[PDB]
RNA sequence: UUUUUUUUUUUUUUUUUUUU
RNA sequence: CCGCAGAAGAAGCACCGGCUAACUCCGUGCCAGCAGCCGCGGUAAUACGGAGGGUGCAAGCGUUAAUCGGAAUUACUGGGCGUAAAGCGCACGCAGGCGGUUUGUUAAGUCAGAUGUGAAAUCCCCGGGCUCAACCUGGGAACUGCAUCUGAUACUGGCAA
RNA sequence: UACGGCCGCAAGGUUAAAACUCAAAUGAAUUGACGGGGGCCCGCACAAGCGGUGGAGCAUGUGGUUUAAUUCGAUGCAACGCGAAGAACCUUACCUGGUCUUGACAUCCACGGAAGUUUUCAGAGAUGAGAAUGUGCCUUCGGGAACCGUGAGACAGGUGC
């Protein structure tokens, strides 16, 4: 009967920002307006690969960019001309210089989001995703964590039926702000309407 | 290798002071391959965790059936209040046409030939409870020998 | 919980509910129409459906309904007799198949198919 | 009577390697397993207990190609046979008239084969008995008739079985093309994958 | 095993599809 | 049967919940209608009533007047009596059912068979003959009892003690 | 339960028959209705008390008056001073008229332009008819900005619960 966040209510607590910036009482309008703007180029150039973390940071209002991707080579690319592009669009509307850091997303079984971009690809099939959902988790779990549970809700049979799913492969304590759990949700879609992915990860007890 | 199998739930949610309340159970079978079976039950806050806390209970040793070698040699009393209940053997060649009702307490060894539908009770709880307890108070092929001289 | 109280309206929404009263051979018949009726105001607006009564020895009179499109359905008529009580309808217990004879019914209707029994539109 | 199609809808809905369409090409390029068969619900179909064997009869209805009415008659007499259900019913639709013929090289396909026996081509040791329900027995001969020998259809079928498995049961000479059942057919060697027994026990639902 | 501080307060329509 | 000539010339019904089975786009306001157990319609009616697609099966599809099905039930052959229904406050004797239990004994019923009946389409099984499924049949068989007798002694009934 | 009588002193006892009909329940075991049970209590519940509200006079929204014609939704524990903490420009319900249906706001190309200060006369307002003064920053004189147009093809909305 509740979705709890873990995350969010401890930025200084092992759960570290999806951004942080210092901007001043007359110039904070135009950087929110960028922090949507930016985020939406990006996630849709490193789709491929997906990103954990898309961080934002804005060292002197500049964009310092710090994408931990799981595939950096692709947005790499052949050496360097993406990196070009992907420091001039974000660059465009924000009216200065960004900051461009890539990173590896370090093994996508154990991480605070990538499981449920595990998941969400497998509807681009549209043939039986019960096959290898519960699997996908299974897997995940098998390189590290010691719980999690799962939630998905939408359109995922046929004609007009819609309903929600729940699943727990270990045990999660719902809240604990010494620990190493996660939250994270993903989307995904299959010509009748959408499918929208939940999970919550008890990795360690600190 | 070990095979698995669910039988029975109930939908055990009720009125109360007050809105609704609700709970969740299991009755459950294992085997191995080599004529052993075994059942329990469970309950959690969660369906598929009812499932694996009967299962758990069901990987208990697993009581190996008089088995030779097809079929089977004996209707053991599978006593209870009025299921009665008996199976009927048939002659090693013919198939498992039995109660699926609870069926799995046989085809999780892969036993080929037994059959009987559920001749008292159409509740699954009755002829499970029944089974299993005949099943564990057989003979060998080898005590009925002794059983008939020495 | 309290059978004298709950058994007439739990659960179910087909119901067994009918009342079918004598028998004295068989339900269907022929049904010399004996006289038509046309008449008894109710809630249900009950126009055109001209009700006729039918001389069986039974034990009470009986009477039975026009089973469905045809309006000269007429009291000299001997067509066919069914049971099955529609619930807009008061003392009637049975309906007719109006089909034979003169009386017509199906005029032109080609969705009939087997159901009263008719020939191909304009295929 | 035989409903003769749409041919390959039949796989896309009872499976794969059917031998209705046993040839050229359209396996695994066409027929729609594991790209999207039923594609309306096919994001979460969900299975029933009848369910599993009712398909499975509809397997063993359709591959071959025989009605409900034979369904039933071969029925009447399997309940006096001795043996089990994969002798007693599935083994005879290997071996009845129409459907031999694809198993000795004769036609390339099980809806050719009917169609070359119903069209007076197929004899059994002199009698043209296009009664198709007719199942050739053991040792007893069975030919394509002189002028339908070496058609077209009877080259194709033995220039791509040539590559393929000769199942042990029976033998054909490919050269003057003539056979018969060498032995009596097992559940053990008879090469439908079904789970034999099944089609039985459903009239116990 | 003394247990009357008044007797009564119309109907409905609540119910988030289903196979497990 | 054998040459020519054309895929020619041959197919549709229930329908479509869930029952063995495939669904929506809408309509009409428990209108009008299915009414079998169910289930449906109370302004968003999955099958009512129009239609569009495909399904179950193919001279076949729905369905009907009923009776048993599944379901176990008038039970010598097959039974529940705390339950539905269910040892009926109560027993003077008159007919009735059960009359102790073993030896010497008998064979009427018990059983085993000899021989007869049930000539011919069985039901149960094999072998054919028409091109053959049918169909048309040949062969083998099994028919509690009844007769008329050779046995065999544990029950049913007795005789003696 | 009676429609033949065996009994009974009548009324009834005892046979448990039947015209026809119509769809499942008794029992366990579990609910717990808001409950002056017994029992454990407890609160301006009630106590002891205190200052009142009330009848006449005012500030004022239902309903209630018919008023030319009237704005929902408000009507006990879960609604009071509506929501309006300004129902005569007033964040417009509604009575009326004036007007429109890309409206008022806002993009993607196409052809073009410097932006504005000031006053006169009409009109209820939206809007209508005239008169003066004015002309910026780069600057490839290319491209345009600050910033106003007219033509397109895509094209805008609201407490509706």
């Amino acid at each position: 009967g509740q979705k709890v966040h873990p995350n969010g209510i401890r930025l200084g607590i092992v759960k570290p920002w999806n951004s942080t910036w210092f901007a001043n009482t007359k110039e904070f309008a135009d950087n929110l307006d960028s922090d949507f703007k930016v985020r939406q180029y990006l996630t849709k150039e490193l789709a491929k690969a997906s990103v954990s973390r898309i961080v934002i940071e804005r060292p002197a209002k500049s964009i310092r960019v710090t994408i931990h991707t799981a595939r950096p080579g692709i947005v790499i690319g052949k050496k360097g001309e993406d990196v070009e592009k992907l420091r001039k669009v974000v660059a465009d509307i924000a009216g200065v210089p960004a900051q461009i850091n890539i990173a590896e997303v370090r093994k996508p079984e154990l991480d605070a989001k990538l499981v449920a971009d595990s998941i969400t690809s497998q509807l681009e099939r549209r043939v039986m995703f019960r096959r290898a959902m519960k699997r996908a988790v299974q897997n995940a779990m098998r390189l590290g964590a010691k719980g999690i549970k799962v939630e998905v809700s939408g359109r995922l049979g046929g004609a007009e039926i819609a309903r929600t799913e729940w699943y727990r492969e270990g045990r999660v304590p719902l809240h604990t702000l010494r620990a190493d759990i996660d939250y994270n949700t993903s989307e995904a879609h299959t010509t009748y309407g959408v499918i929208g992915v939940k999970v919550w990860i008890f990795k360690g007890e600190i | 290798e070990l095979q698995e199998k669910l039988i029975a739930v109930n939908r055990v949610s009720k009125t109360v002071k007050g809105g609704r309340i609700f709970s969740f159970t299991a009755l459950t079978v294992v085997g191995d391959g080599n004529g052993r079976v075994g059942f329990g039950y469970g309950k959690a806050r969660e369906v598929p965790a009812a499932i694996q806390k009967a299962m758990e209970k069901a990987r208990r040793n697993m009581i190996n059936v008089a088995l030779n070698n097809g079929t089977l040699q004996h209707p053991v009393k599978g006593v209870h209040t009025g299921s009665r209940v008996f199976m009927q053997p048939a002659s090693e060649g013919t198939g498992i046409i039995a109660g699926g009702a609870m069926r799995a307490v046989l085809e999780v060894a892969g036993v080929h030939n037994v059959l009987a539908k559920a001749y008292g009770s159409t509740n699954p709880i009755n002829v499970v409870r029944a089974t299993i307890d005949g099943l564990e108070n057989m003979n060998s092929p080898e005590m009925v020998a002794a059983k008939r001289g020495k | 919980a309290t059978v004298n109280q709950l058994v007439r309206k739990p659960r179910a929404r087909k119901v067994a509910k009918s009342n079918v009263p004598a028998l004295e051979a068989c339900p269907q018949k022929r049904g010399v129409c004996t006289r038509v009726y046309t008449t008894t105001p109710k809630k249900p607006n009950s126009a055109l459906r001209k009700v006729c009564r039918v001389r069986l020895t039974n034990g009470f009179e009986v009477t039975s309904y026009i089973g469905g499109e045809g309006h000269n359905l007429q009291e000299h008529s001997v067509i066919l007799i069914r049971g099955g009580r529609v619930k807009d309808l008061p003392g009637v217990r049975y309906h007719t198949v109006r089909g034979a004879l003169d009386c017509s019914g199906v005029k032109d209707r080609k969705q009939a198919r087997s159901k009263y029994g008719v020939k191909r539109p304009k295929a | 009577a035989r409903y003769l199609g749409p041919k390959l809808k039949l796989s896309r809905r009872e499976g794969t390697d059917l031998f209705l369409k046993s040839g050229v090409r359209a396996i695994d390029t066409k027929c729609k397993i594991e790209q999207a068969p039923g594609q309306h619900g096919a994001r979460k179909p969900r299975l029933s207990d009848y369910g599993v064997q009712l398909r499975e009869k509809q397997k063993v209805r359709r591959i071959y190609g025989v009605l409900e009415r034979q369904f039933r008659n071969y029925y009447k007499e399997a309940a006096r046979l001795k043996g089990n259900t994969g002798e007693n019913l599935l083994a005879l639709l290997e071996g009845r008239l129409d459907n031999v013929v694809y198993r000795m090289g004769f036609g390339a396909t099980r809806a050719e084969a009917r169609q070359l026996v119903s069209h007076k081509a197929i004899m059994v040791n002199g009698r043209v008995v296009n009664i198709a329900s007719y199942q050739v027995s053991p040792n007893d001969v069975v030919s394509i008739r002189e002028k339908a020998k070496k058609q077209s259809r009877v080259k194709a079928a033995l220039e791509l079985a040539e590559q393929r498995e000769k199942p042990t049961w029976l033998e054909v000479d490919a050269g003057k093309m003539e056979g018969t059942f060498k032995r009596k057919p097992e559940r053990s060697d008879l090469s439908a994958d079904i789970n034999e027994h099944l089609i039985v026990e459903l009239y116990s639902k």
